[PDB]
């Protein structure tokens, strides 16, 4: 119901495109009786001046319904691919809304088959609709006006053939939409398993695992063609049946117009122009059926479409919520509980820590303590169950997102560089940063020595997935990113694991000298890089350890005593 | 970079006391293990005294107990307290720098035990 | 023209099956003629005899002849469907195979929605071809010439003149489908670029939302969009352009029929009765060449998806030697011989890589970032070829040993994590599917990744998130340590081994990790310089070239690169 209102704006185009095939209708059924109009006068009365003016006449006539057909296209055309247009990029806009979960709610696999596929099935329905809306109930209410005054007590026939043929596509939806669903979901599998071997075909090629993906998508492509002639079986085994009604419906009216010599109710020439109008009648009846067998598969994907629209993100901005146009870094946890899922332990707890604007702070711990989860809290990429998240001695959901995610900067442990070149990646950040900007932050991160020792320089062409490029490459492009943005809190997940001690070192104190007045945080896995920070914070299986100096950490911090004898002794 | 300068030594009688301080120049102690190491003439390298920065040392079984340890981490200097000096201490004493796998040694200190 | 032999040339073994659909379709269109004359000719011995007389007996054969031709339609769309899959399923399998063969230089360059488009939507789109496109073309072409010798038999002179527009007919067909080909190759191509776009941003979306580019990702889309909506109005209008069209062409006939039917009336020649007569022969003849112009026109819509299908099958894929050598006994001997590559053929990546690996060795190839140590490895992996240099494993070149038994030899742990989205156990057992779940627990207990997986929902049978990004970023390296470690090759491979995981528990590992290299050649790249201190060679990489080699202690001393790269990695000066 609710795919209308983006049909809606185009109701201009959506009125006209029906109004075309009135006049398209009647210039093809009433023309060649016109034409014998023109014959019989030829005969009639015939000469130059009759049958000549008559020849100009039947040009135009012709003219008009080559017009009104080509116009019923256009006008049906232009309303079709721009319901589905609109429709893609209203979905589009709601997966860009959507959270890390909303995205693995659909699969990754699932959504790419909804924002197209899915689309093309309900842009083909509005196609199929426009070009019989007007066609198959007039040919039908005005089909059966004209039979109506031939036959007399015959109608109790026709109002009995109105339930076996109301039967025959009610039965086709309720078997049909679960079946025309199995289609849309084992493409979704076709889909998952194309994706699996495009992201990773490395790994597929270094287990020589080829022939098991092979096989592994043999088993989906059957799943797919046999979830097809499921559905698509219910289409021909409507056949035989239709068309049987018809023949049982021709034979009715040869049993009961027997009767009608008998009783002298209809003329020796009657029964020609009956057979006539009941043709009339079963073709605009098998109209209303044909475009009910694509309302079966539009109606599923349909399901689809709107389950993607109406989902709520995870992550979602408050009505009378206050735009924060400048930031002090003034983080501060209260008692902050995050858990996943709610059958597994809590992922972290009972954080409560105060850090101060403008000092840099070392965040250390073993692999799965929550480094990279408490990091997330800060832009909020996800809300806590237990406690609350303050920047500026103030909650993060009182704040409007695109205001409090402008003023955080952050480079991932798993860095991920999109399509275009060095600078259309870096102008991520800021758009509106001028080359001289992009350069400096470049000159920190060590990058901009190898920016320019390539074939254009920034804009050199950058790979989906950066994959075009070294590891460490990858992670030295987006430091740079996050400081190109100008924040005023910053967060560094592992930003130097794929590069050598010696830039390591260049970056490190490069960041320093130009972070006075930013909350810099730093997920470190060394010792020797952890002292560069103000005041050292230790995590560990998901608690907070410690908050302190150095010196403070290796007596009363248990866990981090661990860690720093891996590295010394 | 590394640099090591070793302060004391000379010659004391036998049963007596001697203090060896051993300082690091352009280096931070306070992160790498401290060592000291003797030389006699026809003796190896042997172990006097080993201490790991997270305060764990090991002395060798034949020295044992006579000598102790010291690491002073405002000052960056490493001392070794010699008690009851017998002949068999009559040996150049050597400083260790440890570090993961990249150590520095000492210039050595004179050692000479009277009878 | 070439695409289309080529399009049909997959119903070339089905040949047998489709034969019967054309006697079927013809025996239905024969029934489908003659049932509409009878009901108008025995009506004529109802209304003369009446009675029970004639009445009731022609409903027993009318009703048999009607069964016969319901079961007739049923019978061949049926047969059809079942043909129609298999053609689409062969054409589906035919491009993911094709993948599989085709070289990594092509993943990385192309866009994955065009590729996922080109199997999922392009594939959908020959959907309109099959079945009911050839059940209506073999009723198209019995139904046109049953009709033109109905003509012939009226009036020879007169068939001519209806025969005289026909070249004329074909001329206007051919002009509209090479558009409408046109407009819906581009149409497809463009579905393909937005499905890059759709792929992309997904898989990706975490940066996208922290670093805002929502109305610019939004904008990067509606440039596409708008221009998919653009190419789509186009490629619909020309598809139902051309029945309109032709029905012009048909109206205009007529008035020619009654406008030549005129000028030869005033003259002895010409009756009435002739005209209306050829009219309704005429009409019999129009409808089907109607129909076969407008499904030539339809199918061009699967001709310019098909177009996209041949252009994956036209790639050039991995070929190995004609002399392939399957590596028996295999020790695990290294060797490359003043090796030079680049990726862009252009900047040389490796300038002279030479060095001998002896079997069972732990070599450690250390260097700033991208110096080219994850290139050697590529190189070693078969998955790029050296422009002038020799890669000699075990004493075969690489080039002359197939790269089905190089990989069968080497196992790797990649810079960059890739897991599949199956159970914990199911990508664990990737690379020996013969790994019990005794081999496969104790293995993990080992590299300490047992430790997580015994708190995850399910466990072992925990079905991973696409890339497992469900886990943190070091517990997915030591899933990928497990892996390899459990497919046992004589050679591995650790790029990067252990760079998300922590300092403290790389060294719990390290004892366990080592007991199970022994007896094996393995290439540790690693910034940790102080944990692949302990390898049997060590080769120090600046530039893509060798500059240090040797053991650990040999290159402190040197004072060189090694020993500026070691204290680097501790600020204490
Ligand atoms: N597929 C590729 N296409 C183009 N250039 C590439 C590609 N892969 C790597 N490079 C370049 O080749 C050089 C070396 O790349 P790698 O072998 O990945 O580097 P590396 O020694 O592993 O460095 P890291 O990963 O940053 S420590 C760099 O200059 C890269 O930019
Ligand atoms: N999206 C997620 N869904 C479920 N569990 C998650 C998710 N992200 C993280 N976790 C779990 O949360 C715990 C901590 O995750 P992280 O914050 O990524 O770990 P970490 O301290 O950064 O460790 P590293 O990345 O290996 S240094 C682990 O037990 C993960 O399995
Ligand atoms: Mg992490
Ligand atoms: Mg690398």
């Amino acid at each position: 119901k609710t795919l209308a209102r983006y049909l809606k704006p185009y109701w201009i185009f959506a009125v006209l495109a029906p109004l075309f095939m009135v006049v398209e209708v009647i210039c093809d059924l009433s023309q060649p009786t016109l034409l014998a109009r023109i014959v019989a006068e030829g005969i009639a009365r015939g000469d130059f001046s009759l049958v000549l003016k008559t020849g100009i006449l039947m040009l135009i006539v012709a003219l008009i319904g080559a017009v009104g057909g080509i116009g019923c296209t256009v006008f049906a055309s232009y309303a079709s691919q721009n319901f589905g247009a609109d429709l893609r990029r209203d979905l589009f806009r709601k997966v860009l809304s959507f959270s890390i979960s909303n995205v693995n709610r659909f699969h990754t696999s699932s959504l790419i088959t909804r924002l197209t596929n899915d689309v093309t099935q309900l842009q083909n329905l509005v196609m199929m609709l426009l070009r019989i809306v007007v066609r198959a109930p007039l040919l039908f209410v005005g089909g059966i006006v004209m039979a109506v005054s031939i036959n007399v007590k015959l109608s109790s026939v026709l109002i009995f053939l109105i339930p076996p043929i109301v039967l025959l596509f009610v039965w086709l939806t309720k078997k049909g939409n679960p079946l025309f669903r199995k289609i849309q979901e084992s493409t979704d599998e076709v889909n998952r398993v194309v994706r699996e071997n495009l992201l990773g075909v490395r790994v597929v090629r270094a287990f020589r695992r080829e022939e098991y993906e092979n096989e592994n998508f043999r088993k989906a492509n059957e799943s797919l063609r046999r979830s097809i002639i499921s559905a698509f079986s219910l289409i021909v085994f409507a056949l035989p049946l239709f068309i049987f009604i018809v023949n049982m419906g021709m034979i009715a009216v040869l049993w009961f117009g027997g009767v009608l010599v008998r009783n002298n109710q209809m003329e020796i020439g009657s029964i020609m122009a009956y057979t006539n109008y009941l043709m009339q009648i079963m073709f605009s009846l098998m109209m209303i059926g044909n475009i009910l067998n694509f309302i079966v598969r539009a109606s599923a994907s349909a399901k689809r479409v709107l389950e993607v629209l109406n989902e709520k993100p995870a992550i979602e901005e408050a009505d009378n919520a206050l735009a924060l146009p400048n930031v002090e870094g003034s983080v501060s946890f209260e008692n902050v509980e995050f858990r996943y899922f709610e059958n597994t332990d809590p992922v972290l707890s009972g954080v409560n820590f105060s850090v101060k604007p403008g000092s840099l702070v070392a965040v250390l711990g073993e692999t799965g303590s929550g480094k990279s989860t408490l990091m997330n809290l800060i832009p909020r990429l996800i809300d806590p169950e237990r406690g609350r998240v303050e920047v500026d001695e103030l909650d993060v959901r009182t704040v409007k997102l695109k205001d409090l995610r402008g003023h955080i900067s952050a480079v991932p442990q798993e860095t991920v560089l999109f399509s275009g070149t060095i600078k259309e990646n870096l102008k991520w950040g800021r758009e509106d940063a001028t080359d001289d900007e992009i350069v400096e932050a470049a000159k920190i991160a060590q990058i901009h020595d190898f920016i320019i020792s390539l074939p254009e320089g920034y804009d050199s062409r950058v790979e989906r997935g950066g994959r075009n490029f070294s590891g460490g490459q990858k992670q030295r492009l987006s430091i740079a990113r996050a400081l190109v943005k100008k924040p005023k809190v910053l967060i560094l997940d592992d930003c130097t694991s794929s590069v050598d001690p010696i830039t390591e070192k260049r970056i490190l104190d490069g960041l320093k000298r130009y972070t006075k007045g930013c909350t810099t945080f730093i997920i470190t896995q060394k010792i020797p890089t952890a002292l560069l920070a103000d005041k050292i914070l230790v995590l560990h299986e998901g608690k907070v350890a410690g908050f302190g100096t150095h010196k403070e950490l290796l007596e009363h911090c248990k866990p981090y005593r661990e860690i720093y004898e891996s590295q010394f002794g | 970079q590394g640099q090591l300068v070793e302060s004391g030594g000379g010659l004391v009688q036998a049963g007596g006391s001697l203090t060896l301080s051993c300082a690091a120049s352009v280096r931070d102690i306070s992160f790498f293990a401290v060592g000291w190491f003797r030389q006699a003439p026809g003796k190896q390298r042997e172990l006097v005294a080993q201490m790991t920065s997270l305060r764990k040392i090991n002395y060798a079984d034949s020295v044992k107990g006579r000598f102790t340890i010291s690491r002073d981490d405002a000052k960056n200097t490493v001392s070794l307290q010699m008690n009851s000096l017998k002949p068999e201490d009559t040996a150049v004493y050597y400083c260790h720098a440890s570090l993961p796998g990249l150590p520095y040694w000492g210039q050595g200190t004179p050692v000479t035990v009277s009878a | 023209t070439a695409t289309l032999r080529r399009l049909l040339g997959y119903l070339r073994p089905h040949t047998f099956t489709l034969i019967m659909v054309f006697v079927f379709v013809t025996v239905s269109s024969i029934l489908g003629v003659l049932s509409p004359y009878l009901i108008g000719k025995t009506i004529a011995v109802v209304f003369v005899p009446r009675r029970f007389d004639l009445l009731p007996r022609y409903m027993l054969i009318l009703g048999t002849i009607y069964a016969l031709t319901s079961l007739l339609f049923w019978l061949q769309g049926k047969i059809m469907l079942t043909l129609s899959q298999d053609v689409v399923f062969r054409l589906r399998k035919e491009l993911f195979e094709k993948l599989q063969r085709v070289p990594v230089g092509f993943f990385d360059r192309t866009p994955h929605g065009d590729i996922i488009s080109r199997v999922i939507n392009d594939v959908d789109n020959i959907n309109n071809v099959l079945g009911n496109s050839i059940i209506q073309f073999f009723s198209g072409i019995v139904t046109l010439a049953g009709a033109v010798i109905m003509m012939f038999r009226v009036n020879v002179i007169l068939s001519l003149v209806t025969l005289s527009i026909v070249p004329l007919t074909v001329l206007i067909t051919q002009i509209v489908s090479s558009q409408t080909r046109k407009y819906f190759y581009e149409n497809q191509r463009v579905l393909g670029q937005l499905n890059g776009i759709i792929e992309e941003d997904i898989s990706g979306l975490t940066v996208i939302k922290l670093f805002t580019r929502e109305e610019k990702e939004m904008e990067k889309f509606d440039r596409v969009n708008e221009s998919l909506r653009k190419v789509g109005t186009k490629a619909q209008i020309f598809s139902g352009v051309l029945p309109p069209l032709m029905n012009m062409v048909n109206n205009l006939g007529f008035a020619l029929i009654s406008g030549f039917g005129g000028w030869l009336a005033l003259k002895d020649i010409i009756t009435v009765g002739t005209i209306a007569t050829f009219i309704g022969y005429s009409r019999q003849f129009t409808r089907p060449l109607n129909e076969l112009s407008n499904q030539f026109n339809m199918i061009q819509m699967a001709l310019a998806s098909a177009e996209r299908i041949f252009e994956i099958l036209d790639l050039e894929e991995e070929k190995d030697d004609p002399d392939a050598v399957e590596l028996r006994e295999v020790r695990g001997e290294i060797e490359f011989k003043n090796v030079w590559f680049s990726y862009d053929k252009k900047k040389p990546v490796l300038k002279d890589i030479t060095f001998h690996i002896k079997p069972g060795q732990k070599v450690a190839l250390v260097g700033p970032t991208g110096s080219g140590k994850t290139t050697i490895v590529n190189l070693l992996m078969r998955f790029y070829d050296v422009d002038r240099g020799q890669i000699l494993v075990d004493g075969i070149d690489i080039r002359k040993i197939k790269r089905s038994s190089l990989r069968s030899s080497i196992g790797i742990v990649l810079q960059d994590t890739i897991l599949f989205s199956t159970t914990v156990k199911e990508n664990l057992k990737y690379g020996n599917p013969g790994a019990t779940d005794e081999e496969i627990k104790e293995a993990a207990k080992l590299t300490h990744s047992d430790h997580f997986i015994k708190h995850l929902p399910e466990g072992y049978e925990t079905v991973l998130t696409d890339n497992g990004e469900d886990l943190s970023q070091g517990q997915r390296q030591l899933l990928a340590i497990t892996r390899a470690f459990l497919a046992n090759p004589k050679i591995l491979i650790l790029d990067a081994a252990t760079s998300n995981v922590d300092t403290k528990t790389e060294k719990s590992i390290q004892a366990a990790m080592w007991k199970l290299m022994e007896g094996k050649t393995s290439i540790i790249i690693a910034h940790r310089l102080n944990t692949i201190k302990n390898a049997d060679l060590i080769i120090v990489l600046r530039d893509g070239e060798i500059v240090e080699m040797g053991k650990h202690d040999e290159l402190i001393q040197k004072r060189g690169f090694y020993y500026e790269l070691f204290t680097s990695q501790y600020g204490l000066v």
